[PDB]
């Protein structure tokens, strides 16, 4: 089933032999792949700024809009060092300023894209007052959806993200601690009422819901808010990290399929997607980050599944994209190399960069937004450029 | 369709 949504995997694993064309014994990239990275990435960019020129004019997000091609851009700056790549990123967060809707809080969906990338931008260019005029702004976002759901593209983590990708750009706590902590409290209040109030609690102590249900995954799911609240940056404390999150981390970990793959929702029988939104390339991040936290064995055992999953049924027929694509899902592989040093994970990373590397050569359907960063090209672009300093790399508007 | 759907 899975099979019916993926191309057959045309390439060998991992052996020190076919990996020395790809990096050396340090994991570092050959200046031949790196630099066969680089013409992929000047050639895409030549397709991406002419394509943009048909984007619908009032999408400004991270997700499928204006805000997203910013980020791309800042990214392509830090990475090449190129000062158009941060006059292109200029262009772009004026466009996504003129498209504040005030209906989303989030990174991805909201007006905190616009203003988070605007801040970074105007900081990286010696621009104090518009930069400060933009966290001003983004601090106060919080006030305008109370109420909001808890997952990452319309919810409570969702803005957080926003809140981190400040702090972390700046190098210093922008956004005070105590505005993520309030956050967070909330986070976790509402999912032991919700498991309470569903009597969830013998079995999953919280328990959260988008658009009345129960997803698991890492775009809309448990497996991305679980991942948010174990991560040092929101503070949570041992004693709900241990009595709260990991038992409810522990009945996600129960969802998964034979095969390895997590379904969309719980209750779910259809074994089917590969995607960063929905099953094993989103859910990888959750069982990581538990692996780092608590030490338990079987949260690493369960990332090789994933990453096998994923190698086997990972370079998807949907196309090239980060939410539901080949770029996306090599990802996974990249972060489960930074856990364990395995060259295993890089080389697999490295063998879809060369899939993409084909882009437009396999019969993929063309994306609904064709060169956003989530559904579109400026992913696929962004991954590519990330893959140059493996250690580095993080899946953006999403892993810290 | 809607942003994440099935
Ligand atoms: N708008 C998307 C297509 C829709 C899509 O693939 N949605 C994701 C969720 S964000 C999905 O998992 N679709 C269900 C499926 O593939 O059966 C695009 O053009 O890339
Ligand atoms: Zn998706």
């Amino acid at each position: 089933h899975m099979a019916q949504r993926a191309f057959p995997n045309p390439y060998a694993d991992y052996n020190k032999s076919l990996a020395e064309g790809y990096f050396d014994a340090a994991g570092r990239l050959t200046p031949e792949f790196s630099q066969r990275l680089t013409n992929k990435i000047r050639e895409l960019l030549q397709q991406m700024e002419r394509g943009l020129k048909s984007a619908d004019p009032r999408d400004g997000t991270g997700y499928t809009g204006w805000a997203g091609i910013a980020v791309l851009y800042l990214h392509l700056y830090d990475v090449f060092g190129d000062p158009a790549y941060l006059q292109l990123a200029h262009g772009y967060v004026k466009q996504s300023l003129n498209c504040l809707t005030k209906r989303s809080i989030t990174f991805l969906c909201g007006d905190a894209g616009p203003l988070a990338v605007a801040a970074v931008l105007y900081h990286k260019m010696n621009n104090e007052k518009q930069a400060e005029d933009c966290i001003t702004r983004l601090i106060h976002l919080n006030k305008i959806d109370p109420h909001a759901p808890n997952e990452m593209l319309y919810g409570r983590i969702g803005y957080i993200y926003a809140l981190l990708f400040v702090n972390k750009n700046f190098g210093v706590e922008k956004i005070p601690q105590s505005h993520i902590q309030q956050i967070c409290e909330t986070i976790l209040t509402s999912g032991e009422n919700l498991a309470r109030k569903r009597n969830f609690t013998a079995k999953s102590p919280l328990m959260y819901e988008w658009y009345q249900e129960y997803y698991v995954g890492a775009a809309h799911g448990l497996a991305g808010i679980y991942y948010y609240l174990m991560q040092p940056s929101l503070q949570v404390s041992q004693g709900k990290l241990h009595s709260l999150v990991k038992p409810s981390v522990d009945y996600v970990c129960q969802l998964k399929f034979p095969s390895g793959n997590y379904p969309p929702c719980i209750g779910d029988n259809r074994d089917l997607l590969v995607h960063w939104c929905h099953g094993a390339p989103g859910v990888i991040y959750m069982l990581i980050q538990a692996y780092k936290v608590f030490r338990e064995e079987k949260y690493l055992c369960d990332a090789y599944q994933c990453a096998d999953v994923i190698w086997q049924y990972g370079l998807l027929k949907k196309g090239y994209g980060l939410c539901h694509g080949s770029a996306g899902n090599a990802y996974a592989f990249l972060t489960l190399y930074n856990l364990t040093q395995d060259m295993k994970y890089l080389y697999r990373a490295c063998k879809f960069a060369e899939w993409c590397l084909e882009y437009g050569e396999h019969g993929c359907r063309t994306p609904d937004t064709p060169f956003s960063l989530f559904e579109g090209m400026a992913g696929t672009i962004y991954f590519l450029a990330d893959l140059l300093v493996p250690t580095k790399a993080r899946f953006p508007a999403f892993e810290l | 369709g809607f942003l994440t759907e099935y």
